[PDB]
Parts: C-alpha cells; structure tokens; sequence
C-alpha cells in the first residue's frame, strides 16, 4: 500500500488525519515534530508527506528546506496542512518545494482528494 | 512613539486570537465531518471517542472565550470578588487535577508541596484564585522546555508576612531580563524562537495580576533563561 | 476613548459573537453522545450537520479577525482577473440565502446593464466585500416587517462599475454615517443591542475597495434603509 | 405532559433544548421573541419557562419584568439560559424574578437536572 508520513505536533489532529488515510488503504507513520520526521526517513521512504508548519524543535519551513538538501528526500511529494493562512505563507512553502498547501480548518474529504491526486 | 503602546500589540493580539481558536476549531470540524461521512466505517467505540474529542475541544475553545470576557470585565471594573474560608491546599489539588491531561500531552509532571501543615485556610474568592492558579499552571506547561525528560511545574504553599504565599515554579524556558518588567502587561508576549509556536493572547497574566490586586495582594516573578521561572503570589490571610 | 474604550468593547464582542456558534457545537455534540439510543438516523445526521455548519460560521468569524490583522499590516495583496460580475454577485447571493431566510429577508439582484459585466478584479476579495454588505443587510434588517429585502444593483459609471447594496432596514443616524467605516465602530442603540459583531467588517471592506483603486460610501435614513455604494475602476 | 414554554430567537438553539426536554416526556411550546412568548400565555399556562435575554422586539429582562406585573403570570418559574456571563447580569435577572440563571455554553444534562428540580 502507499505509505504516508504524517507530521504534526497535535496528537488529536494526527488521529483524525490518520483515520481518514487508513480508510483509503494507506499506511501511516506519525511524527510529532520536524526533527523526528527527518529521523524516520532513515528507516523508510514514504510515498507522501503531510506536513504542519508550527511545530517545536523543528518547524515545517525548516523541514521543507532540508528535504531539498538531500538527494534521496527531494522528490518525496509534500502536502502542507496548516493554520497559516497568508498568501505569503503559502508562497514561502511552495518556494521551499511543497507541492500543495491546504488551510486549517480543512475538509477531510477535500484533503483526501488532494492526497489521491498526488499519489496517482 | 508609544503609538504601538497598544496599537502594534493590538494588531498582534488580533492575529493571536485567530490562531489560538483556529486549533480547536480544526479538530471540531474535522472530527464532525469524518463522523458524518463515515457512519458506515465507524465502530461504536470510535464514534464515542470522536464525539468526546469534539466536546473536549469545545471546552478548550470556551475557556479561551472566557479569558477574553474576563479581561473586558476587569477593564470595565465589573468583575467582583466574593470571599469565603477556603482550604487552599484542597483548592491547589483541584487545580493540579484540572490540568493533568494538558500537562501529560506535553510530558510535564505537575507537583504540589505545602511548607506548612494542612489545611491552610484563607479568606478568598475560590473561583477567582482557581483561575489564577490555572493560568500559572497552564503557562508552566506552555512555556516548558521543548525536549527534556524531567519537565515539571510545581505549586508550593507557605504562610508568610501575614498572608499566604503561593509559588509556581517550573524548569522551563525562562524569561529574559528586558521581558521580566513587561510580562504582566495586557497583550505582552515574549517573542523568540522558543515561543513562536506557542498559542496565546498575552492576557492571562494581566488578568491574574488584576484578580490578585483585587484581593489586596501582589504578584511578581523571578526567572533565568534556560533554567525556569518562579511566580510568586501573595494574598492577605484575612 | 480613541480606541481604548472601543478596544474593550471589541474584545467583549468577539467573546459574544463566537459564543453563539460554540453553544450550538457543544450542546449538539453532548446531546449525540448522551442520546445515541434516542436518535433516529435523520436526526443524528441533522445534528451532525448543525455542528459542521456552526463550525463554518465560527471559522468565518476567525477569518475576519485574521484578514483585518493582515490589512493593518499591508500584507493582504490582491490578484486581478476578468470576472463576470453578474456571476460573482449571483454566487454571493446564493451563499447568504440561508442566513437571509432565517431572518425573513428576501435577497434580490438587478443589473442595470446587460450581462455579462466583465471587469478586472480580485474575485475572492470582491466576493468578500459583497458578503460583508449582504450580511449587514440581513443583520440590520427591520425587526418585524413582512417585506424585508437586500438588493444588489449593478451598473457601469464614471469609467468603473458601481455596485449598490440597498436595504429597507433600520437605517443609520447622521452622526454615525461618518464613523461606520472605522475599525471597531458599531452603532449602539435599542435597535442594535442583540445583533452580534465586531465593527471590523466595513473597515475590511473599505481597505479592499481602496486596494482596487475604488471607494465606498453610504446613504441612509433612519427607519427607512441604507444604500452602500462601491465604485471600482474597470481597469 | 408537563408543559414548557421555550423562548429564544435562535432556531438552532430551540431545536436542541426542545430535543432534550422531549426526551423526558415534556411538551414544548416555542416562541421566537419575548412578545410572542407573552402572547402565547393567552392560550395556556406553562409549568416552566426557559428564557433567553438578547432577543429582538422584546428582550428577556423586559419579559421577566412583565411576568411579575400580571397576577396569572407571576408564579410560573423561569430558568434564564443566557450567554450573558456577568455577575451583574445574573443578579439583575434574579432581582427580576428568575428562579435560576444558566450560562451558555451549557451542559444539556445539567440543564435537564435544573429543569427537573424546578418542575418537582
Ligand atoms: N512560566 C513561564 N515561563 C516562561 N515564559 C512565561 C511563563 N509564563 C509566562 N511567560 C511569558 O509571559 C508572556 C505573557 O504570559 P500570559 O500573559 O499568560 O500570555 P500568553 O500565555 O497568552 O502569551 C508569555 O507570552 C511568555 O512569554
Ligand atoms: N445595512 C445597514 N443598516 C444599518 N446599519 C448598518 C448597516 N451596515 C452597517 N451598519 C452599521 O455600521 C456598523 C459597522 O458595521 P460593520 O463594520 O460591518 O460591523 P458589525 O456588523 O460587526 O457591527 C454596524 O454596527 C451598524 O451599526
């Protein structure tokens, strides 16, 4: 099955996003902050990364930047799922290599379309 | 000029209300929609769990709206204080229990010591002192170290200067010197790389200081960056 | 005075406006949780949709606060395109239909010119100006009248497009007309006490209009109604 | 067969309170504002009135006042269910004759306990 790395500091949010991904048959690996996410890339390569921005220890803008700095990691597609609503926040994330930026509060069924579109 | 006296802080304040409320709202909406679209794929156990998240996230959002309300009430001077004889010891334990889940979600241990035998009666408003203690315990969680195996917040009760002295101590991020003078001001939040993700409005400590002063007491702080902080709350016995 | 008194009023009003959808969220969630043996399937679903729709309203109210802070920071930018305003207005009209029905307000659209009315604008942002005007038309509608309406009128004037939002609501006193576009300003009277709001909507709308190179003004008479005029250059 | 007059301008709110009162076997008559509520007291006497404050046409403080001014109306117990949080708001409502003031957001099961207590 496709494998998703889900990166967010809210356990309540990881729970509901994971529920919806596993409804589609995906496997899900969770990380509580950006540094934990990059640690788990040493034990696998996901088909997709779902990334928040405002996390302790390492934020999602630093994650996106480090993803481009390593040959292995640079082509994993990333959807950014964030409360940062600015046009400027979205632009910065896309310029850092995010494939799509989705705002919070989000619709779980629109989120899942975008996940499927990127996986296929 | 102190135009931004409040003005730059006001704009910031407005943006911070939006951010802090957006978090619980995202959960409410995601969990409600998921239930709605998944009635066929939810077992009963999960249905009930997802309903409890909606209810608990609503409750956090309600707490944050009650902060905005109470701050407006203290500005207008309508907030009143109604004293009673309360066992502070028991009041602290109740506060500590109220914050256990939130502290646990950040791996923060919450402790209580009394330097005096107990009960420790004092003539104070129970609701209002609960709200002081919750704001200090919440801040000890929110501003706790990012990655440490021994994070704590500790409430210490003593009887000093013909009053009760409540100390809330943590081993969190601490507060720099320039910031120390200003943390009790409405809307003021320390902005650093160690606080950027932490939600808030900068009203908690302004509320707490006002409640404390209505009781005829005072609140002050001692801190060192990288070590932690101690908030001191002195309230007259009668 | 300046803003300080209005700031305290503003803070209390955020509390009040958000507390209403939150009350529905929490009551409906707790009811489902404690009444699972006592709900039929139509009712369960209806109660879930209330939660979802009330979350949506709360979300709109947060986006107002955000957009305002972004304007006080000149960060809000605009991206113009060629939009059929007839389509944009009809979409806005549809978006508010349910809110207007709950207050017994009929929502009308007339174009004084033939449609389409292509014009060079940011469609998201003008949709947002129209929704603020249409919402106010509902919120400040008469309390008990059988013929309450909000009408959008489209025309082409002075180079640009003129958009009028007309209502037969409570209307606005003379002294207040100058100030309604000010941040945090709200008319306080026995005809507005129950109506939720922050005083931010028209300050936001004025800033968006001005960013497009246009202006907005008002004509009103108390007890009759109000007309909000929005002039934006065509390009 | 206990009869409750439910007075609030929010259809959404009336719907949920009504659901909860009907789970207990009470009948419910609804009014959209204070004036309509006083008009419905022409056709029956409720065993209880659940009342909001901030309504158009006639507010709940004016309702409570007019309820004391008529002999037939003054003994009907009223629970006030309101978003008005202040201690001063509550005191005013109690001084105007309300039996109980409950804040919003509210717990539906706590609200039903208070309803039951006033009915018995
Ligand atoms: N225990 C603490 N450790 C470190 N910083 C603190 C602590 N408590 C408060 N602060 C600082 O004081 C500021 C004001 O606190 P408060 O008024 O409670 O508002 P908020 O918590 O919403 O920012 C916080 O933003 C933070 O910078
Ligand atoms: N169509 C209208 N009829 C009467 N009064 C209006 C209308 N639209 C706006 N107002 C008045 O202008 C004030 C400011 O409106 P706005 O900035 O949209 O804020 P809010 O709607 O939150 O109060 C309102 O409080 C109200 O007094």
């Amino acid at each position: 099955s496709k494998k998703v790395l889900l990166v967010d500091d809210s356990a309540v949010l990881r729970k509901i996003v994971s529920f919806n991904l596993k409804k589609e048959g995906y496997e899900v690996i969770e990380a509580e902050n950006g540094q934990i996410a990059l640690e788990k890339l040493s034990e696998f390569t996901p088909d997709l990364i779902v990334l928040a921005i405002m996390m302790p220890v390492m934020d999602g803008f630093t994650v996106l930047k480090k993803l481009q700095e390593k040959e292995e990691w640079k082509r994993i597609p990333v959807i950014v799922l964030t409360a940062k609503g600015g046009e400027e926040d979205e632009s910065l994330a896309l310029s850092l290599g995010a494939r799509k930026v989705m705002r919070k509060p989000f619709s779980p069924s629109q989120f899942i379309e975008e996940v499927k579109h990127l996986l296929n | 000029e102190r135009l931004k006296r409040i003005d730059r802080m006001k704009t910031e304040f407005i943006a911070n209300i939006s951010a802090e409320l957006r978090t619980p709202l995202t959960a409410i909406k995601a969990y409600a929609e998921t239930i709605y679209n998944s009635l066929g794929e939810l077992d009963l156990s999960t249905l009930k769990e997802f309903l409890e998240v909606i209810i608990d996230q609503s409750n956090h959002l309600e707490n944050l709206l009650n902060e905005l309300l109470d701050f407006s009430r203290l500005e207008r001077k309508s907030l009143q204080i109604n004293r009673e004889k309360v066992d502070l010891c028991d009041l602290v334990e109740s506060a500590v229990n109220a914050i256990k889940e939130f502290a646990s979600s950040h791996n923060v241990n919450v402790l209580f010591e009394s330097n005096v035998p107990c009960p420790v009666e004092a003539y104070i408003d129970p609701t209002r002192i609960r709200q002081v203690l919750l704001n200090l315990l919440n801040n000890g969680v929110k501003y706790s170290k990012k990655d440490a195996p021994d994070k704590y917040v500790k409430v210490i009760l003593d009887e000093k200067d013909g009053g009760v002295l409540i100390i809330v101590e943590d081993n969190g991020i601490g507060i720099p010197d320039h910031a120390k003078d200003r943390i009790f001001e409405q809307f003021y939040r320390v902005d650093s790389s160690l606080t950027y993700e932490v939600p808030g409005t900068g009203l908690g400590l302004a509320i707490t200081k006002e409640i404390v002063e209505l009781h005829g007491g005072r609140i002050w702080v001692e801190s060192e960056v990288g070590k932690g902080s101690r908030f001191f709350v002195w309230i007259p016995k009668d």
